[PDB]
RNA sequence: UUGACCUCAAAUCAGGUAGGAGUACCCGCUGAACUUAAGCAUAUCAAUAAGCGGAGGAAAAGAAACCAACCGGGAUUGC
RNA sequence: UUGACAUUGUGAAGAGACAUAGAGGGUGUAGAAUAAGUGGGAGCUUCGGCGCCAGUGAAAUACCACUACCUUUAUAGUUUC
RNA sequence: GAAGACAUUGUCAGGUGGGGAGUUUGGCUGGGGCGGCACAUCUGUUAAACGAUAACGCAGAUGUCCUAAGGGGGGCUCAUG
């Protein structure tokens, strides 16, 4: 690893100051890794995807909507979350404005085994244009836990642009947390990406409402 | 090719060896023509002992400096000590070896000692005149034998002081194999601020 | 540098007393004369500059000693050498800053 | 015979392999039709 | 120019072509059968413009 | 591992060989005999599957080819966007990585999800390059 | 250059270890053989020795040496008859020039146990094989 | 015009010298394969045989840009 | 056969690529407008204005940064063709 | 006259190269070849009631599969009628 977590702990420090005393915002400020990736080409090359689960929520507030079954609605009654049944799906009839007007409204969708054929045919491909597409549930697993998963994944996928970003965590937290968390990004991109350490483009560190901080 | 319980043999003869097979047949002739080139030599050096006269030398490796032996010639330094230039030293029938050093002042003293007992025993005859015909002797080297230094006394006192002498070469080891390491963090030690 | 008088450790082997002889004339073979530094002079203000030599200034007043040693290093032999010669160089800039 | 050129042997008179043959071909292989562009009779 | 392998096809042509007119080359390129490939590729570009075409 | 050897007496008809470190699927098999005393040669004519070129070889029939491991697999359609399919597996899985096929298979498949067909995608593994191969239509589970 | 091996079209007759024609290099040196066509030149003279003068992409330019040994004044002046001595006739032949002596191997030290008092010198000396009368 | 210098020539110019033979031993160059590996290609045979150049009664080597690591030895050669 | 180095010196132009110093730039349609994309973002405000709900549009607008692609000047610059 | 620091030449490096060199091209087997594997193994039988025991004898099988289809414990009883 070219980058240490000395230099780490030293950029959240000067980072977590400007967010917290210096100039403070009401609304809570997501920190957030910008990286480029270098010597690349996202038409001939295999184009990398993956995803891990941060063990501390970047987001616990944001917006999930499940598309469910009976069984899956009655549990999302118990888990406070907005749910949608394939009757509703049915009721919304392929029509393209309300269902974009559902794709800005939820950032994130979880569905289940038994639906998750039918979600396109219901709802078609829109979906898989904007880049939020249903993850899915069963019957065995909690969907409450499955919440707090998808309010943590960490999600990396090539598509054509060669830059990505993901929202490490908030501000609010630890610095130690902190630290670990954009260590273990920073780690699974490289651990994604061939030739590792040597196609990094740049990495940035920053803060919503904040400046750019170079990590490498 | 390979048999019953026998060790395992490694000879060498898959060249054509029988090209190239010294047998020495003439080891007795050879003997007596050697004898006949040592003996016609001494007639004609007629006065002269047949060999020069070498220095006690102490023998280079840790098998063999516990034996003193021969050595090539004087060192300039041995022979400047003795009183005469080494031009004279080989016209009178001393060899000179101009590149050995003298780092041992018993080796220095005996080869000094051996020079003076030489001095004391030869006759140098005049350039010109009588020549005192003298009897040679044939082996300055039998004459000047080279004998092996009295290390030590043969009965002494026990002179114990509680070492055991395997401890101390156990430590002496240690010691020379925590050398560099001991300075090492003497050195970090040393440099942390 | 005395010896211990044991048969290992650091300064294993038997004292005897040192004579430390006279020192020979070859051991200075290597040793700049008079002559010699004034001739070396005069011949360098007269010959000038090999063109390694004048890319290796031109590597000091650019990209520094390190890159200077590493194409001084492919260029001669070993690294010695190449440090040698860019300590030399360097004194070459210094004389001619100096003119 | 074979031994004798490339084109010889078989029980049948026929060259074999083709006999177009590459510029770059040493001595002892061009027999034929040295970097032949193209053959045929045209019409 | 920057392309790979322009340069070897530079010195071929001055090489052997240098002595020739433009009439000579088109008939050399025409026998060779060159120029029937160039056009093909030209053909399956409009090619490509028209599926989209199609499609819409 | 990735590949396994096997004896070309021992191949037959629709089986994948490898020929010049390319997948290939045989269309044609002969056996001749080398001489009267001799040994048979296999002459074998075959198709790589990615490219469609016609590769064939002779070789003794005691010899051992290099033999591929062909997984074909069956996918649901999301998107077909810049060239790139966007598919989805059984439990929920979705790949974006496949190319989208660029002959009249992909014409096919591009004027049937511009009409709105649900597709069914056979995408096949071999030698560490992947490729589509044909599509369907879903009968029931509309 | 190099030696090119003198056989008719590159072929060898033996085994593939032997098959190199072209990247064999001569044993001695480009001055050895010049002053050896010198000495062929001049064979009433005495090869000295040589040095180099100038080279190019094809040449190497040597210059070469050479004392007359039925002059007068070389048959007086003690510092130079011994060239006179017909053991050495055709020094540069023999190789007991400067180069030669370098390109024979003739060193004092660990570096040179293959040849130091010549090579198959050494060979038949470590080859024979010694029988006493009394063996041992 | 005359006299030098440098470089290059010519003489049946004055006086010399080289070649060829021998080659057991010596100093170099060049250089195989049979054979062994129970096959065979690296290897081995072998830094050999054959081939070429050059000496003497010996030749070659030889007075350290050595060996060592010891209380250090001290040109070369040979056993 | 192709490339590099040497043989191999002497002169002029024109392009291109890097280093690191800095600048500006992006118009199918629809949509209040010129939408390079991404990602965060519900509050930021300097105006108490701009976003947000809402309109349209694949992609939505404040306020932040990042990454390409372009054009753009300069260095005792490094270089290649 | 032409050509010109390019050819040529030298040394490395990639390609091409049956024109040429060297070598190889299993075994069992009711002769060899084709066929088969009796070439490393497993079950039943031949096999003659200890063990051992052949044939290209007979009927078959192996180059895998399993985080449980391993280990421990508890409860229950299966095919069929
Ligand atoms: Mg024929
Ligand atoms: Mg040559």
């Amino acid at each position: 690893s070219k980058i240490t977590s000395s230099q780490v702990r030293e950029h959240v420090k000067e980072l977590l100051k400007y967010s917290n005393e210096t100039k403070k915002r009401n609304f809570l400020e997501t920190v957030e890794l910008q990286v480029g990736l270098k010597n690349y080409d996202p038409q001939r090359d295999k184009r990398f995807s993956g995803s891990l689960k941060l063990p501390n929520c970047p987001r616990p507030n944001m917006s999930i909507c499940i598309f469910g079954d009976a069984f899956d609605v009655d549990r999302a009654k118990s888990c406070g979350v907005d749910a949608m049944s394939v009757d509703d799906l049915k009721k919304l009839n392929k029509n393209k404005k309300l269902i974009k007007k559902l794709s800005k409204k939820y950032n994130a969708f979880i569905a289940s085994e038994v639906l998750i054929k039918q979600v396109p045919r219901l709802l078609g491909p829109q979906l898989s244009k904007a880049g939020k597409f249903p993850t899915p549930v069963s019957h065995n697993d909690d969907l409450y836990g499955k919440v707090t998963d998808v309010r943590s994944t960490i999600k990396f996928q090539l598509k054509k642009v060669l830059c990505l970003a993901v929202a490490v965590g908030n501000v609010e937290m630890e610095e130690d947390v902190l630290v670990n968390q954009i260590l273990m990004s920073v780690n699974f991109f490289v651990s994604l990406l061939k030739k590792n350490w040597q196609n990094v483009g740049s990495l940035v560190v920053k803060s919503s409402m904040g400046p750019a901080f170079r990590l490498y | 090719a390979i048999s019953k319980n026998l060790p395992i043999l490694k000879n060498h003869f898959r060249k054509h060896w029988q090209e190239r097979v010294k047998v020495h047949f003439d080891q007795a002739g050879k003997k007596v023509s050697r004898r006949n080139a040592r003996a016609t030599r001494a007639a004609k050096i007629a006065p002269r002992p047949l060999d020069l006269l070498r220095p006690v030398v102490r023998a280079p490796t840790v098998k063999y400096n516990r034996k003193v032996r021969a050595g090539r010639g004087f060192t300039l330094a041995e022979v400047k000590a003795a009183g005469l230039t080494a031009a004279y030293a080989r016209t009178i029938g001393i060899a000179v070896d101009h590149r050995r050093q003298n780092r041992n002042q018993e080796i220095f003293d005996a080869n000094v000692q051996r020079l003076k007992e030489y001095q004391s025993k030869i006759i140098v005859f005049p350039r010109n005149g009588k020549a005192p015909e003298a009897e040679q002797v044939l082996s300055a080297a039998a004459t000047f034998p080279i004998a092996q230094p009295a290390t030590d006394v043969e009965a002494r006192a026990v002179q114990d002081n509680g070492e055991s002498a395997f401890r101390t070469l156990r430590l002496a080891r240690s010691e020379k194999k925590f050398r560099g390491i001991r300075e090492k963090r003497a050195r970090e030690k040393a440099e942390a601020e | 540098t005395v010896k211990t008088g044991i048969a290992i450790g650091l300064n294993k082997g038997k004292k005897v007393t040192s004579m430390t002889p006279a020192p020979k004339i070859s051991y200075k073979k290597g040793a700049a004369s008079n002559r010699t530094k004034f001739v070396r002079s005069l011949v360098r203000e007269i010959a000038g500059l090999s063109p390694y030599e004048r890319r290796l200034i031109d590597l000091i007043r650019n990209s520094g000693e390190k890159r200077a040693r590493k194409v001084a290093k492919k260029r001669l032999g070993s690294f010695t050498r190449a440090k040698a010669k860019v300590e030399e160089m360097n004194n070459i800039i210094a004389a001619s800053r100096r003119h | 015979n074979p031994v004798d050129h490339p084109h010889g042997g078989g029980n049948h008179q026929h060259i074999g392999k083709a006999s177009t043959i590459s510029r770059g071909a040493v001595s002892g292989q061009k027999a034929g039709l040295i970097a032949a562009r193209r053959t045929g009779l045209l019409r | 120019s920057n392309v790979r392998g322009k340069r070897g096809k530079l010195k071929k042509i001055q090489k052997k072509y240098a002595d020739q007119d433009e009439t000579e080359r088109l008939l050399r390129l025409e026998a060779l059968g060159t120029l029937k490939g160039i056009e093909k590729q030209q053909q399956r570009k409009k090619e490509e413009i028209m599926k989209r075409e199609v499609r819409e | 591992s990735a590949t396994y050897p096997m004896q070309c007496s021992a191949l037959r008809k629709n089986g994948f060989v490898v020929i010049k470190s390319r997948p290939c699927k045989i269309v044609d098999m002969s056996t001749s005999k080398t001489g009267k005393h001799g040994h048979a040669k296999v002459h074998l004519v075959a198709i790589d599957i990615f490219t469609g070129k016609k590769l064939e070889d002779l070789s003794p029939s005691t010899h051992n080819m290099e033999v591929p491991v062909v997984k074909r697999n069956e996918y649901q359609l999301l998107d077909i966007d810049d060239g790139f399919l966007s598919l989805m597996n059984m439990d929920g899985d979705t790949k974006d990585d496949v190319k989208a096929p660029e002959g009249e298979l992909g014409d096919s498949l591009q004027t049937a999800f511009d009409e709105g067909k649900d597709l069914m995608v056979t995408i096949i593994s071999a030698m560490g390059e992947e490729a589509a191969i044909s599509f369907k239509e879903a009968a029931r589970t509309d | 250059g190099n030696r090119k091996r003198p056989v008719p079209k590159g072929a060898t007759y033996g085994k593939p270890t032997n098959q190199g024609v072209n990247e064999l290099k001569y044993q001695r040196s480009l001055r050895a053989t010049a002053e050896e066509r010198v000495g062929r030149r001049a064979a009433n003279l005495r090869v000295l020795n040589s040095y180099w003068v100038n080279q190019d992409s094809t040449y190497k330019y040597f210059e070469v040496i050479l004392v007359d040994p039925q002059h007068k004044a070389i048959r007086r002046d003690a510092r130079y008859n011994w060239i006179c001595d017909p053991v050495h006739k055709h020094r540069e032949a023999r190789g007991l020039t400067a180069t030669g002596k370098k390109s024979r191997g003739i060193n004092k030290g660990h570096k040179f146990n293959n040849t130091k008092a010549g090579r198959r010198k050494t060979w038949k000396r470590q080859n024979t094989l010694s029988l006493w009368r009394y063996r041992k």
